[PDB]
């Protein structure tokens, strides 16, 4: 009988344990493995995979493809704002739901670099230039062009090349942000102007919608395991 | 694969850590390290004790 | 031909003297440099601006009266207005920095007393309303000091400071102040103070406006006295000097 | 010398020179490295002490209860529910105080009595109680009730305990989002220097849940859960004067005026009065 | 005073005589109410055993224009504490000269019949006292305060050490804070 | 060897125990280390906590498992003045956290000296004037240990009782002594009753003991 | 960084420390030294206490007054009373001395005067009355300093000590007293004087008490002088360290 | 690294010390050191058994 001392912890059990323990089904041939298309390794794989971003949630709009809609046309005059989201990848309700965001929601810290693919979904004829932009928190949101202009942006211009890419680089006090919100770990502000308003010629839809993708970069990580908010349940379903 | 570490007195002991997380080790209680310099004299040029402070 | 008393510095377009100086302090041993690439997390180019924002600024004067109790001013914030060193807080979310903090203050041979000089890194202060916190105004004083009060303030539900001087505002020994860089001022033999502050902060860099690393603290120990005949007005000037200062996450200006 | 030994004396004899250990000037603001030997003969002494007992890791290593709540077998609170903190127990608080920012893992453990309740129902019978403890970082669902689903901790990390067993523990990693555990913060929440001040504008460390998971007896039964503290692979900066006014609130450092030391008759009393 | 900076101050002024005691303290690091609450004796109170050397900075105060000397003595236990300066003399001392050096160090040596000392009170680890004289009284010219003060620094020398880890007394609580 | 024990109950007036650490108040371990003037060795700890229902008249009593705290308090720190006193936080005290059923509570402890050996014996005073203490106990600055329950456990009255056992190791002895004649009177001293020197018989011729 | 000003001198338990003094007087030429084997007669093992009797010792201070003429102590004797330097001397027939005597007394940019700091071996002194020799207690003052006159003591069958300070109780001139080792404070420059004396006698050893073979005297050849305002008290200490003390021929105390 | 002793008899034994303090450690029962002499004999001239103690 060797002398044996139990401390803290002994006979507990941690859901985050790992311990080897007894096979129930002795000697059980498991079937073979086989090759299956896109397996997966980190989720981080599929964070830098791009989803569509949901920036119009304006009312009941959440309810149709609208929602995945940035409304865009013809004006008399430029400067005008497009649209104007925070920099929350996982509490801001833009991208909350998202692929990226669904990932964040199932930890407590974020950080890294992100990307906003814009898709111009105008007509061939259609043109016009607009001013992509991220600003650093400190000051407000930006709230005329001549201000967001002052921070880092991107001026995308549409032609054949129907996307455009505006990188938020990850600038920040700490490592890691938090994934719910918290204003020591603010984000910033994230807008879109007219840099030369739409121009369509005659017989070609003046009104457009612009598309938005976002995905993780090759810096981005995420820590601290938690349970997602957007998922309940209140008895065991039948 | 264990560690051989000696023990306090005026002998050694054995030590296998179990954990896949070093967060899980035991404590770290003999790190005899000093420098006060840091804090006691932090003077740009330095004072020799026999030495008068100011001249 | 050489004396430790006579010193100079020289940061950008200003130089300092002194003839009767102590030794200079040096930080926790530590001398300001730039943010290493293996330490750093912002990923932008950073702003080093140099000659323009790390020279030397000279704040508001201070009477030091027979019951002065002491003054105080929190670090990032004391320069906030002053050149282009605040034109960079307040255009940036990040900055980091060090600084050659110069106190000085002459008397003659007549006259006596000990100030103490001192960089107090992360000085949170205490509130005379035990449910409140200090308001900013009460804090800062941004160029001008900030006064400690001889005696304790009273409560009823205000934002106030409890300034009171042996308790440093922040609620331990004032003469324990010693454990972070300091020098004394003792106009027997002293005349000036010089302290070289390296960044310290939890982080690599931090937002200038909404923190405040340091605080550099004089409070005589030995109040000021003199005899009929001899000068009475005995002023105290603080000079402080940023040291390679960067900033990053330009965006547009304001303190918002 | 042995690593962590302490310096030697170093025998002296008579001087006259123009040598002064003892003449310095503290204006400086260096702290003078005299020792014996330089104001007196001294005879050589080998010293043996070791400074081990002072290491940071030593001074700040050790259990501490930094709180407890409680929670019962059924009525109004039946779950418990804490905002992590270590500033709401003095002990621990004061020597972490004891320097600006620090860095450390830290080992968790819980103690978990429980106690009858006066009550007038006949026949009581208890089965051994098991609870249940869990953490919810910052963000995630908390438990409205007893029977929540949140209690699922399908991701949440959480401990299941019987009574009898010794206290469950846990090691837990440097948590922080920055660096460096921060201890004091001279800064604002808001960009505007408004909204919170202080320490508890950077504590984010999420929330604890306890519960029972069986009720047990038809009786009522309250359950006290003690959490303690104790770093571990510590790492210490920018040492600061030692908390002299007793601690006034846990967010912030607000205290009420306090001499400097208790007094004594005259400057000649060699007795504390 | 324990309420403002003069806690800190040791009153000095010219005399029509000398031999005047300045102040007396004994040595007790840990329990006397003059270091308890210091850098040194914070610390101290977290431990039970305290052994090593103890240095005591005196920075005059006065002005450039006042002189004078003063006896620093140390005075190890088993008579009283010294009434008079011809008493403190003949114990461990300092002669302090005031000059352009303002500091002066008396550096209280470690003499004791055991290795460590109790960091509580107790007359077996009975330490000794501390006391300071006036050698040559203060003199200053016209037009120059003749009162002054000396502050007082102290600080651990590199053989000391400390012992069997406690609480400190120094800090309670009734609940917890909110 | 059990040198000493006391009790605390669930409630009422002692509710938590206390004890200036000693050797000297059990007879036979003392009379064995006072075999020696001076002594060292490091000490094995073991505490044996045992609890009983006390008789009341308390209706459907249904206890809860004890759980028990002893805590060390070295001479010059905070003692706890009542079960719930915030010095049972033991931040830096060394304190031991036991449950009944569970096999004793043990530690070892170094040799806590502040000389090079514990003394036995001190034929001095405790003042220079040859006043105040005298003997043994002006040594004995061990300081104090502190015992109570956790949780009261059921809604009936319950007493502990607390017995400490001493245990030397790596023990190194000096000087040794004359055994001990007269029985012992007081713990803090070597007071005595006059003994006679030996049990007696017949005379010097008889073989037998009478 | 170096200064002849400036000087530290430890003896045993005792350190004396002077930021003012001028150099250091050392015996004629010679360093105090124990006794050697070719150069004694007392057969006994002899006792060297060391540090127990070679320190520090602090006698009662003196006030200069603008017209103090000036004092003096006997050497062995001032100090017989004084620690165990003063039990060697009651319970040993014979013993043998050097010391370091040390004069402090300071003043200020605004005083003037200056004191003459001789040590005297050998110094007999004179009657008032020219048929008797001065009494113990009037030549003796162990540790409290004796005056010396500002104008001649009269006759008249007493034995009284002719302290005429321009005399030195001596019948010379008190200007010649230099040809001893010697030091002047002259506040002026001064602050302190330290000569070191060397053992002198015309035998290896002597009695303590029979014998005192070096007298201290302290004599203002320029007058203490101030001005209304200047502090007035300022007085004169002396310390004395033995050097080397040995004793032979223990017996039973007693000075008798 | 173990150790390895020899048990009481008329075979060995192994040990590891688990604990950062030798205080920590087991007894030292097999101490057979033996001196008598500081007590039965402290006489400073040798007294041989065989000769006459006084002469
Ligand atoms: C069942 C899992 C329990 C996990 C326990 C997690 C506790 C987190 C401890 C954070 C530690 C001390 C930090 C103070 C925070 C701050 O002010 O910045
Ligand atoms: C929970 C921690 C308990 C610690 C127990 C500490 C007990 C100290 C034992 C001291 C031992 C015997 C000493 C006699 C003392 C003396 O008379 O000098």
């Amino acid at each position: 009988g060797l002398p044996t001392m139990n401390t803290p912890g002994s006979c507990q059990f941690l859901t985050s344990d790992d311990f080897q323990s007894p096979s129930a089904m002795p000697q059980y041939d498991v079937t073979p493995e086989m090759r299956i298309p896109g397996e997966v390794k980190n989720l981080m794989e599929i964070a830098e995979v791009d989803s569509v971003v949901p920036v119009q949630n304006v009312g009941e709009k959440v309810n149709s493809m609208e929602a995945y809609q940035i409304p865009v046309r013809s004006n008399e005059g430029s400067g005008t704002q497009v649209f104007g989201f925070p920099l929350q990848p996982g509490y801001s309700s833009v991208f909350s739901r998202t692929l990226l965001g669904e990932i964040l929601n199932y930890y407590t810290h974020w950080s890294g670099s992100i990307k906003l693919t814009f898709m111009f979904c105008g007509s061939a004829m259609a043109t016009g230039k607009f001013l992509l932009a991220y600003s650093p928190p400190g000051a407000g949101a930006p709230t005329k062009r001549v201000d967001a202009m002052l921070g880092t942006h991107v001026v995308w211009d549409v032609g054949l090349q129907s996307s455009c890419v505006l990188c938020i680089p990850w600038i920040s006090q700490t490592h890691y942000r938090y994934v719910a919100s918290d204003e020591y770990t603010a984000g910033g502000f994230i807008t879109c102007w007219y840099q030369t308003n739409i121009v369509v010629p005659a017989d070609a839809q003046s009104s457009c919608y612009i598309m938005c993708f976002v995905s993780a970069c090759n810096d981005f990580s995420v820590r601290l395991l938690k349970d997602t908010p957007f998922i309940t349940q209140q008895n065991f379903f039948q | 694969g264990a560690q051989v570490s000696t023990q306090k007195t005026g002998i050694h002991y054995t030590n296998i850590n179990y954990y896949k997380d070093a967060a899980s080790n035991s404590a770290n209680r003999q790190d005899f390290t000093q420098d006060p310099g840091k804090f006691t004299e932090p003077v740009k040029d330095i004072m020799i004790k026999s030495l008068p402070a100011l001249n | 031909g050489y004396s430790d008393r006579v010193r100079s510095i020289t940061l950008g377009n200003s130089t300092i003297t002194t003839q009767e100086c102590a030794n200079v302090v040096v930080g926790y041993g530590v001398w300001p440099d730039y943010l290493k690439d293996s330490e750093a997390t912002a990923e932008d180019q950073p702003t080093q601006p140099d000659v323009a924002t790390c020279r030397f600024y000279t704040l508001d004067s201070v009477q030091w009266q027979k019951t002065s109790p002491g003054w105080w001013w929190k670090l990032p914030d004391a320069l906030s207005n002053l050149g282009l060193f605040g034109q960079n807080m307040q255009y940036h979310y990040l900055g980091r920095t060090g600084y050659t903090v110069h106190v000085q203050c002459n008397a003659s041979k007549f006259h006596q007393g000990c100030l103490l000089v001192v960089c107090v890194p992360e000085a949170e202060m205490g509130c005379a309303t035990l449910d409140n916190t200090p308001s900013s105004v009460e804090l800062l004083g941004g160029d001008s000091a900030k006064e400690f009060a001889d005696k304790p303030v009273a409560s009823g539900s205000n934002k106030l400071v409890q300034r009171v001087v042996y308790n440093a505002g922040m609620g331990v020994g004032v003469g324990n102040l010693t454990i972070f860089p300091h020098q004394w001022i003792n106009l027997r033999t002293n005349n000036s103070a010089t302290i070289v502050m390296p960044y310290t902060n939890s982080v690599p860099m931090d937002n200038m406006f909404r923190h405040n690393n340091v605080t550099l603290m004089v409070i005589p120990f030995v109040p000021l006295d003199y005899c009929p005949g001899s000068t009475t007005y005995v002023p105290i000037t603080v000079t402080i000097a940023p040291m390679c200062a960067e900033y990053n996450g330009l965006r547009l200006a304001g303190h918002q | 010398a042995a690593i962590g030994r302490v310096a030697d004396t170093v025998g002296t004899g008579p001087t006259n020179s123009e040598a002064i250990p003892a003449l310095t000037a503290a204006e400086t603001g260096h702290t003078s490295q005299v020792v014996p030997g330089d104001t007196m003969q001294t005879r050589h002494v080998k010293n043996y002490h070791s400074r081990s007992e002072s290491t940071i890791e030593n001074f700040l290593c050790r259990s501490a209860c930094v709180y407890f709540t409680e929670y019962e077998n059924s009525g109004a609170k039946r779950y418990a529910e804490w905002v992590i903190t270590p500033r709401q127990a003095a002990q621990l608080r004061r020597k972490l105080e004891f320097f600006t920012y620090v860095r450390f893992d830290l080992e968790l453990t819980f103690v978990i009595t429980s106690t009858q309740q006066p009550s007038t129902t006949q026949n009581q019978d208890a089965q051994i109680l098991t609870h249940q403890i869990m953490y919810v970082p910052p963000g995630g669902p908390v438990p409205d009730k007893v029977d929540s689903y949140v209690w699922q901790t399908s991701t949440n990390p959480s401990v299941f305990w019987t009574e009898g067993n010794a206290p469950p523990r846990m090691s837990i990693p440097f948590l922080s989002i920055g660096n460096a555990y921060s201890n004091f913060y001279d800064g604002w929440s808001e960009f505007s220097r408004n909204g919170v001040y202080g320490i508890n504008t950077l504590n984010n460390m999420g929330t604890l849940y306890a519960r029972h998971v069986n009720a047990g007896s038809t009786g009522p039964i309250k359950s006290t859960i003690r959490i303690y503290f104790k770093p571990k692979h510590v790492k210490a900066w920018i040492p600061r004067p030692p908390r002299l006014c007793q601690y006034e609130k846990a967010k912030n450092v607000n205290f009420q005026p306090s001499g400097v030391t208790t007094t004594r008759q005259s400057i000649t009393t060699m007795t504390n009065t």
